[PDB]
RNA sequence: AGUAGUAACAAGAGGG
RNA sequence: UAUACCUCUGCU
């Protein structure tokens, strides 16, 4: 499913097909979204991601 | 004058004129009874070789079980299965020894496919025994079926999706000493009309003990083969179970990859690469040789192949072949020859008794071979009756010697390929040396050296060797000569030369459809000019042949004929209905095109420009109901037999003639009425979720989860984003009911 | 979206279902997809001949019902309510049928042929195909694997399932990457043509998958192995016939070029035995044509490199190729040829490229911006380099670039990180440059890494050290610093290849003795070629000839056979003959006849028609033994055993024929030959063979012990197929 | 087994070994070997569905198509064309059956013809035709426990046929069926148009097939065998209540391409509630002869003869009157029998094969089509034949129909027995070659061989004369070798 | 009776 | 026990 939502929702915009899944999607501003939560601080998570 | 056509060898060798010794134009022999007298036949001469074994009672089965493997050696020519573990692991190391890394290989492709193998992989395939139903069914109900009662029972692993998971539950489901399954049996209601009686069936829970459910397991279906040609007296064939299947599988997956990269292996490849591979060793064979040696080729066919070939030493090349590898792979393939050492066999219908006086028949199940008294049969049967008992258990009857046709595959050629490699100067080191291919029973042999007597050593050294490790030449089928001329119906003479009587029974009306009997009509043309020198004479009559065969058989006959079918009248019509004539198929009343340069083209391909637009219109309708959508893998196919059986793919354009004829309807008055309705009700629910993954007819859909929370997530989506980027009420309405029927449990 | 949400429902309600649509699996729905009452049918031949002569043998959907009349206008019953047995599907005529192909609904289907272009390309290239004469011969047939899908675009199979699943499945995709413009080309393009075509997808991705994805298939092929002519084997060729035939469509130019080289060879292997083999091969040149097109127009306009293709291109006058460009500089070859091979190999990162790696030794003029060399390399070496330039910036830019194209393993050794240029028009560059563009931008290592040898002190010739420093007596490995026409080549009448300085470029001696099978076919229009191809034919034919003119040979094997042996019909029989074995086979066979002649009563037309095509070569005066002569036949040796019969040469009496390679050439005369009782000469060089060996006169010897008998002596041999024989010592010597 | 490593074994085992068990080469030299063991017994009975050579036809001039017409229209037509009936008599009895239940039937049949109307014909259920189609003759099923003691209960004869012994009659119909005859009895559908060279040369070698081979009788067996089979198994499947009545007609073209309907006489099938593929349809066969039985009454044991009429012939001078019997029978078949009738025309393909091998295999050396030389240069050179004189050579023409006539006995006389005896006497005929070929042959155990073969030779005509053609063509070897 | 050939068919099951 | 009918099946 959750690859055919990507596919559903890239097939109707003009966004390139992401590598790994994302875990939303936000419809006003087109974008899709990959939340980070951890328990160290934010911009080690930020940027190994 | 009395004419005699086999005087014609007079002037052509036998080679040359070898048509003329196959009678393949009439119907071949036929098993009308039952196959329990030839069953026994087999079960006993199976012991009767093995004789000098050790004879021991199974734990859990009570079996009288056999051994033969590292036994007494024989002492004369008669067939012996007394085989020799270390003479056999010798050759398989010697095997490994002029392979290096062949095994390597061989597992690690093994294991990657162990890994990734779907349950699905197990539905394709040759019909199995159902344990269950204790009858023959098709791989894929066999297979849902012992699926559904482990799911009943405490199994449920290979929910997961991978074989290996199901075949783990295959061996717990031995320790559960009481099996819980569902019986079929009829009942008798009362109706009133506005009384009768009235027939419908009931379902009856029973469990089985570990002593019944161990030997279902080990249970190996017994039927006669039809149909067999080269043969005066019928055979017995055997058809495995549910359990062994998986394994089995794996176990021909790796002796199949290991076949692969051998040359003198026949198996699996096809006639025009098994000559290529005969002319390698021929080639090879006098390349290494010196201009003073000699050359004897020997057509060899081996006796009762599978009555002396043992499951304990198909562990030990399994073992041997996997050593250095994971344990688990190791024992994951050790399975399958330990479930047939320890192997029953059931013993078919039984028989049917006949009073003259009284003029009546009966018949009597095989299980009451314990039971019975032994007035009604003859000699020769009743000695075979009693025979039987010393093995007979639970109703089969115990077979861990030998082996029966149509169980196992491949690996039995690993086995005489070794035997083969063990043929090099390098390794023999004598005077004399050999070389060859073979294919299960059926191997041809080279063997060089300086002298005749030369060649007289390596003979017997061979034949000797082959007892060794329980394979016994025939000295009546097998013979030898000087290598020029001699393999599985093919005839070599200074080259291989054609047998095109052995194709003559596939030249005909194949009985699929109009659509699929054409290219596959056209095709077997063809593929014999090219492969058995079909000449272009006698194949454009056979062109001329066939067109007439499939105009009367499908009663498609020509649109301006004065015949009288059922159909001549509604092709009439069509007839004059149409403009272009020549563009009408030969299944609408239309001439056929075909010659020798139009085989390779479909017939509706051959004639699209010459149809009436409306007709073609109509014909290639794809809303037509005459078809029903199959699956990409399942297009376009047929099965044909020439081996066991295989599938023949076939190009032609999907047409309102590309119909399926009616199923047979005798499953009404029996038990398993409910089967029909369970298809029915199966196939509605795979009708309706393929509008949702409409991808699942292409490939199967890998996924764990319930068939209706796949269909309703994507029933959101769709419902969304077909309003989102692409009205808001049907959206509502659509949620609405995803949502009214996800209320309902 | 709707009617399936609704049928969903209405399904749902009913708990049988609703029950299995929650129990079961998404995976375990295949399994009870497949779940049937139904068997494999047996004998479906016979159960349809039994089921045709029933009214309603078909199975139809029921909508059927409402889409067709229950009875049509004749009073036939079309279809029935009986349902197939496990299926809501009806029984129906074949009348059903027919009337739905006369009066049914019409549909759109002029796209069709889009989707099953597989089989409408099969149709065109026979409509547009060119039917030759037929020619009658022995056929035969090499047993090998060839390509069974003309028009494959090649890619893997999944490689192909991610591109069908793109064109008809695009939403329910899975979720792999498009590799390159290879499958975004063919999944826009096979997305544009089948751009709203009206027919089932299940259709479209069967059509698709047998498509795109190769077929191979082992099959008996004689002459052209190109996917076009195995789709017409059947009708193309038979067992003794030949069907000349060209399919619509153009050639490939990797078939093209291949067959190019096959040809080419081929006339240089002839032209060399001939007499003036520079004539020769110029009127083959001219009679030859590849796939009913000139030879000589291919070569004209062909850019292929090899030895014989070059040969020809010579003596045409027509230039060879060779020069090219790499790196920004000018590649002219001043000697050596290109032997290439295809392999994979490791970079310093452990990367695997996949390289076009040269073997031999080499000479190229290097030359272009401001810097000039001239090189000297061997396979993976850089034996010399003397570079010169307008300033050592251009020189060491050329010296990279030389370093690169040697293909070292130093220079690969040192390859640190992954390698991922992307020229222009986003391609990615081929390994070569891949290298290049990597150490151009970076040679810090390659330095390091390549090696210092010291050298003598020369005038005008000094060293590079990798620091970029000049030395007089150290330098790099293989490089000097030191401070351009195109090359009148020549040819003489045995073909040997020169240039203006007298040096030997080509020598028709170094051309590959490699019998490859054509992809396209061959015609030679040439007296000097037999009608047909290959070796095999080459056997066939000299000993066909030999046979329908024996009794006029016969005679002149008597009267004047020094002329018999110089018969220009042996010629192509002597191109079998390694060129080292045709003068002592020649003198061999031609004492050996002699011997026959000497020795009176012993005749054996048989051993002289086996031996006759042998004779025809210059003799030499070697004394050495034979047992067999070999013949190079598609790759391996075949040995023709001097006595008795052979694989090759195998006179069968049951037949009266003589079978060559295991094809009859004709029947030998009439029975003259059958009997030939006598005791035999001319098989051993001054011996005579009496008979079966007398243990009378010791122990057995072998050929090699030969040279201590006395004239006349008697003694036992072993002379061939484990058979010894008493032999004799003549005193005369012929 | 992880742990094993060979040191030598399969050598120590091989020495310990019995040296009883070996593979001795025993040299093959046909000179010395021994003819094969014909059976004896009673003499071999004809086991066809329908006549060969002793069949009569009743024919009509008739424009139609091959097949076209109503089969019954079509009999009663040719019924008119014989004038000299006469009131039935019995001349040669079947001694295991109730004959008068014959006489009866055939006049049955006659009036049930004279006064229908309509396509198909279906004969009333009397007693006597009830016992020709074997009515009722199925014991009746029952549970084993009710009838578990009953004193002559058995298990059903399973013992070896009968042994029997060759006759003359076989050799005699094969000599006909290979012999040629004025009318086409074959009619090929249409091809498409010839355009490649290699299509024409086919069409032009086609010509002369279908030339030598239309007009062999044995093409004519073909037909019958394919119309009867057709006409059965459709039957059979369609009317599986009824006795209904099948004419046996052939359709053919005189020399003069005029076309003409032949009728054989007639076919009565039983009820065919066919459910496996082995299961029997009975039937009876009421089929015209001239040929008096009781000059060969061992080819006839099953049959009951009938004299029916008479009728004048010319002789090449003299010219005298004639009587014309029926051969009635109940004869059996099943459906897997008559598919692979109604497959019969295949036989032309293994025929023409095989000639058109051989004249391309002599194509191929001599470089040239070398069919027109072939069929038209004449030359008896292919032997096919002994008589007193000695071995016979043949033309390529009558090879074809030799071989088409082999082919079509194959299919008339499908047994195990022949399935056997050619499996394995072709090692046999391989190991003369191999031996012919000087290619020194060797067998280890060759009466194993030998006794595989010969168990093969039980009780079929077919299987006896294939025999008795093994042995000729043995002997006829050893001689101009020896 | 006949088919057939190492065992079956010569209808099977039901309204018992 | 017999005689008539009636339904299902024709590879299961
Ligand atoms: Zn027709």
């Amino acid at each position: 499913i959750a690859w055919t939502i990507v596919n559903s929702i890239c097939n109707m915009t003009e966004n390139s097909k992401p590598r790994f899944l994302p875990d939303l999607y936000d419809y006003k501003t087109n974008k899709f979204i990959e939340i980070g939560v951890t328990r160290r601080k934010v911009e080690d998570y930020y940027y190994e991601k | 004058m009395d004419v005699n056509p086999m005087l014609i060898f007079l002037k052509v060798p036998v080679q040359n004129a070898i048509s003329t010794t196959f009678p393949y134009t009439g119907d071949p022999p036929y098993s009308h009874g039952t196959g329990t007298g030839y069953t026994m036949d087999t079960v006993i001469r199976t012991h009767d070789y093995s004789s000098r074994g050790i004879w021991k009672t199974n734990s859990e089965t009570g079996a009288q079980q056999l051994n033969p493997i590292d036994g007494p050696l024989p002492e004369d020519n008669e067939p012996s299965g007394y085989a020799q573990t270390d003479c056999v692991l010798e050759l398989i190391e010697g095997l490994d020894r002029s392979h290096p890394g062949l095994f390597e290989t061989a597992c690690q492709e093994t294991i990657d496919a162990i890994q990734q193998t779907r349950v699905d992989k197990l539905t394709q395939g040759r019909q199995t025994y159902d344990w269950t139903l204790n009858r023959n069914q098709p791989a894929a109900t066999a297979l849902a079926n012992t699926i559904e009662v482990f799911r009943k029972n405490g199994y449920k692993l290979n929910e997961s999706g991978r074989l290996i998971d199901f075949l783990k539950d295959v061996l717990l489901s031995f320790e559960n000493d009481s099996m819980e399954v569902t019986t079929h049996f009829q009942k008798k209601k009362r109706i009133r009309d506005n009384m009768i009686t009235q027939r419908t069936i009931g379902k009856k829970r029973v469990k089985l003990t570990k002593k019944n459910y161990l030997i279902r397991a080990l249970t190996l279906n017994t039927m006669t083969k039809d149909a067999e040609r080269g043969k005066l007296k019928r055979r017995a064939i055997a058809t495995p179970g549910m359990q062994i299947r998986g394994f089995v599988y794996f176990v021909e997956l790796l002796a199949r990859n290991i076949c692969e990269r051998l040359e003198q292996s026949g198996l699996p490849v096809g006639g025009n690469e098994k000559k290529a591979k005969l002319a390698n060793v021929i080639k090879k064979m006098m390349a290494k040789s010196t201009d003073e040696e000699l050359s004897y080729t020997i057509t060899g066919d081996n006796t009762k192949w599978n009555e002396n070939q043992n499951p304990r030493i198909f562990l030990a090349m399994v073992l041997r072949i996997t050593a250095g590898q994971p344990e688990w792979f190791r024992d994951l393939l050790a399975v399958a020859p330990i479930m047939f050492s320890n192997k029953v066999a059931r013993l078919g219908r039984g028989y049917m008794f006949e009073s003259k006086s009284m003029h009546l028949r009966t018949q009597i199940s095989a299980e009451n071979l314990s039971d019975i008294n032994l007035r009604y049969f003859n000699e020769d049967t009743k000695k075979k009756i009693e025979k039987i008992r010393h093995l007979m258990v639970e109703g089969t009857a115990s077979l861990s010697p030998g082996m029966m046709m149509g169980m196992f595959n491949m690996l039995s050629t690993v086995l005489g390929v070794s035997v083969l490699n063990l043929g090099q100067r390098e390794i023999l080191k004598r005077t004399y040396w050999w070389d060859g291919l073979q294919s299960s029973d059926d191997f041809a042999l080279i063997i060089n050296g300086h002298f005749k007597e030369d060649i007289q050593q390596g003979v017997n050294h061979f034949y000797r060797t082959c007892k060794l490790v329980g394979i016994n030449m025939s000295q009546k089928k097998s013979y030898i000569n000087k290598t020029g001329t001699f393999f599985t119906s093919f005839f070599y003479r200074y080259g291989f030369v054609a047998n095109f009587s052995m194709e003559l029974p596939s030249f005909g009306v194949a009985g699929n459809n109009e659509s699929a009997d054409m290219s596959i009509g056209t095709t077997v043309i063809k593929t014999n000019m090219i492969n058995n020198d079909l000449g272009p004479a006698t194949a454009q009559m056979a062109i001329q042949l066939f067109i007439k065969d499939y105009r009367y058989t499908y009663r498609c006959h020509r649109g301006d004929t004065n015949l009288e079918t059922r159909r001549t009248k509604s092709i009439k019509r069509l007839w004059t209905e149409t403009i272009s004539k020549a563009g009408l198929l030969v299944a609408d009343g239309g001439p056929n095109p075909y010659n020798l340069r139009n085989l390779h083209i479909p017939e509706v391909c051959l004639k699209w420009s010459l149809m009436d637009p409306d007709y073609r219109g109509r014909l290639c309708n794809p809303n037509n109901p005459f078809v029903h959508h199959m699956e990409v893998e399942s297009t376009n196919l047929a099965v044909v037999m020439p081996g066991p059986a295989k599938s023949l793919e076939y190009d032609a354009v999907a047409t309102t003639h590309s119909w399926t004829p009616k199923r047979n309807r005798s499953i009404l008055n029996t038990n398993q009425r409910g089967i029909l309705e369970d298809e029915r009700i199966y196939q509605k629910c795979c009708q309706v979720f393929e509008k949702f993954f409409p991808s699942s007819t292409y490939r199967r859909p890998i996924g764990m989860a319930s068939m209706l929370d796949a269909m309703l997530s994507r029933a959101r989506i769709d419902a969304r984003i077909d309003l989102e980027s692409g009205s808001s009420q049907d959206f509502s309405e659509i949620t609405n009911t995803c949502k009214a029927i996800e209320a309902l449990k | 979206s709707m009617e399936r949400i609704k049928e969903l429902m209405e399904m749902v309600k009913n708990s049988r279902m609703r029950e299995i649509l929650t129990t079961t699996s998404v995976d375990h729905m295949a399994v009870i997809k497949k779940y049937t009452s139904g068997r494999q049918e047996k004998n479906p031949a016979l159960r349809m001949k039994w089921m045709m002569a029933m009214k309603y043998p078909i199975s139809a959907s029921s909508r059927i019902r409402e889409m067709i009349p229950e009875k049509d206008e004749d009073g036939n019953t079309l279809w029935t309510n009986t349902k197939d047995a496990g299926s809501n599907r009806v029984l129906v005529s074949p009348n059903a049928v027919t009337w739905w192909n006369r009066a049914g609904p019409v549909s759109d289907v002029v796209h069709y042929p889009r989707v099953y272009k597989m089989y409408f390309d099969r149709l065109e290239r026979l409509t547009h195909g060119t039917f030759g004469p037929v020619k009658f011969y022995n056929q035969v047939k090499v047993r090998k694997r060839v390509d069974i899908n003309p028009g494959h675009k090649d890619l893997t199979s999944r490689e192909a399932q991610e591109v069908i699943m793109e064109v008809v499945f695009p939403n329910e995709v899975g979720a792999r990457t498009l590799s390159s413009d290879a499958q975004l080309t063919i999944t826009k393009e096979k997305k544009e043509e089948l751009k709203n075509c009206k027919i089932s997808p299940i259709m479209v991705a069967y059509m698709l998958e047998r498509e795109l994805v190769r077929r191979t298939r082992f099959l008996p092929i004689a002459g052209a192995t190109s996917s076009t002519y195995v789709e017409v084997l059947h009708l193309t060729q038979g067992t003794c016939w030949e069907q000349q035939y060209t399919p619509g469509g153009e050639a490939e130019n990797d078939d093209l070029d291949q067959t190019l080289i096959i040809a080419s060879r081929n006339i240089v292997r002839r032209s060399i035995v001939a007499i003036d083999p520079l004539a020769s091969l110029l009127s083959m040149c001219h009679t030859t044509s590849i796939s009913s097109e000139p030879l000589v127009e291919i070569l004209r306009s062909n850019p292929t490199d090899e030895q014989a293709v070059n040969i020809c291109k010579a003596a045409l006058g027509i230039r060879i190729n060779n020069s090219f460009s790499f790196g920004g500089y000018n590649f002219k070859r001043v000697k050596g040829s290109s032997q290439r091979t295809e392999k994979a190999v490791l970079t310093g990162n452990l990367q695997t490229l996949t390289m076009t790696i040269f073997e031999g030794y080499e000479e190229f003029n290097v030359s272009g911006k401001r810097a000039s060399a001239v090189l000297k390399k061997g396979a993976q070496r850089l034996i010399q380099a003397i570079i010169g330039g307008r300033t050592l910036e251009d020189i060491l830019n050329l010296m990279i670039t030389l370093m690169v194209f040697s293909q070292e393993e130093k220079m690969l050794k040192a390859v640190r990180g992954d390698l991922n240029f992307v020229n222009r028009a986003n391609q990615r560059l081929n390994p070569m440059y891949q290298l290049l563009r990597h150490f151009q931008k970076d040679s810090s290592t390659l330095l390091k890494n390549w090696g210092t040898e010291e050298i003598d002190p020369i005038m005008g010739i000094a060293g590079i050290m990798p620091d970029g420093t000049i030395n007089k007596t150290q330098t790099l490995m293989g490089v000097r610093l030191s401070q351009n026409e195109r090359i009148r080549v020549n040819i003489d009448k045995y073909l040997r290849v020169r240039n203006e300085k007298g040096e030997l470029l080509i020598s028709p001696e170094e051309v590959s003795e490699a019998q490859g099978q054509e992809k396209l076919p061959i015609n030679y229009n040439s007296s000097l070629m037999w009608e047909v191809n290959g070796p095999e034919s080459i056997l066939t034919n000299t000993y066909h000839w030999i046979i329908k003119n024996w009794e006029l040979l016969k005679t002149q094997w008597m009267t004047d056979p020094t002329v018999l042996y110089n018969r220009i019909e042996f010629e192509p029989f002597q191109t079998l003959i390694p060129k080292g074995n045709r003068a002592i086979y020649s003198g061999f066979t031609r004492t050996l006849f002699q011997q026959m002649r000497d020795v009176e009563g012993t005749f054996d037309s048989i051993q002289i028609i086996k031996l006759l095509p042998f004779s025809a070569h210059p003799p030499s005066l070697g004394r050495t033994q034979f047992s067999s002569f070999t013949l190079n036949i598609r790759g391996a040796p075949l040995r023709l055993l001097i006595r008795g019969n052979s694989q090759v040469f195998n006179y069968n009496q049951m037949e009266n024929v003589i079978i060559v390679l295991g094809k009859s050439v004709g029947s030998p005369e009439r029975s003259i030959l059958t009997e030939s009782s006598s005791i035999e000469s001319a098989v051993l060089r001054g011996f005579l063979i009496l008979g079966k060996a007398n243990s009378k006169y010791g122990p057995v010897l072998t050929i090699g012990e030969l040279d201590k008998l006395g004239r006349g002596e008697k003694a036992n041999v072993l002379i061939g197929q484990g058979d010894t024989v008493l032999v004799m010592k003549r005193k005369r010597d012929s | 087994v992880s742990s094993f490593k060979a040191n030598g074994n399969i050598e120590a085992k091989l020495g310990a070994m019995s040296e009883k068990v070996n593979a001795q080469i025993e040299s093959f030299d046909p000179r010395t070997i021994r003819e094969l063991e014909l059976p004896e017994g009673k003499f071999c009975t004809q086991r066809s569905k329908f006549l060969l050579m002793d069949a009569m036809k009743l024919s009509v001039l008739n424009p139609a198509h091959e097949g076209e017409g109503i089969p019954m229209k079509d009999a009663k037509a040719c019924l008119d064309t014989f004038w000299g009936w006469k009131k039935a008599t019995i001349i040669k009895k079947h001694e295991k059956g109730v004959n008068t239940n014959y006489l009866m039937i055939w006049e049955q049949l006659l009036e049930s013809i004279k006064e229908m109307e309509g396509k198909f014909l279906n004969l009333k259920k009397t007693n006597h035709l009830k016992w020709g189609l074997g009515e009722g003759q199925a014991p009746e099923k029952m549970d084993f426990e009710d009838c578990k003691e009953v004193p002559d209960l058995f298990q059903y004869k399973s013992e070896p046929p009968e042994k029997r012994k060759l006759a003359s009659w076989i050799q005699s119909e094969f000599n006909k069926a290979s012999e040629l005859t004025n009318s086409n009895w074959i009619e090929f559908d249409e091809l498409g148009n010839d355009v490649a060279p290699i299509e024409h040369i086919a069409s032009r070698r086609r010509n002369f097939f279908t030339a030598e081979v239309s007009q062999c009788r044995a093409s004519e067996y073909i037909m019958k065998a394919v119309y009867i089979n057709t006409a059965l198994l459709n039957s059979s499947c369609t009317a599986m209540e009824e006795y209904q009545v099948i004419p046996i007609i052939t359709k053919c073209r005189d020399t003069s391409g005029q076309r003409r309907t032949n009728l054989y006489g007639f076919i009565i099938k039983g009820r065919s509630h066919l459910r496996n593929d082995t299961d029997v349809v009975n039937f009876i066969s009421l089929e015209f002869s001239l040929t008096d039985p009781r000059n060969e009454i061992h080819k006839w044991e099953k049959y009951c003869v009938l004299e029916i009429g008479d009728m004048e012939i010319r002789t090449s001078i003299s010219t005298i009157m004639k009587p014309v019997y029926l051969y009635v029978r109940t004869n059996g078949t099943s459906k897997i029998k008559m598919k692979w009738g109604m497959e019969m025309r295949r036989c032309l393909l293994q025929s023409l094969q095989q000639v058109e091998s051989m004249i391309e295999a002599e194509s191929a050396v001599k470089e040239k089509d070398m069919t027109e030389p072939f069929f038209r240069n004449r030359e008896n050179d292919w032997p096919i034949g002994e008589s007193p004189q000695g071995i016979e050579k043949g033309t390529i023409g009558k090879v074809c129909r030799v071989l088409l006539a082999k082919s079509v006995f194959n299919s008339i006389y499908a047994s195990a027995q022949l399935e056997g005896f050619s499996a394995e006497s072709r090692k046999l005929l391989l190991l003369i070659q191999a031996f012919r070929d000087n290619l020194d042959p060797g067998t280890f155990d060759l009466k194993g061989l030998y006794e595989a073969i010969e168990e093969c030779i039980i009780n079929d005509p077919w299987v006896l004369l294939n025999a008795s053609w093994f042995n000729s063509f043995l002997k006829a070897v050893q001689l101009s070798m020896g």
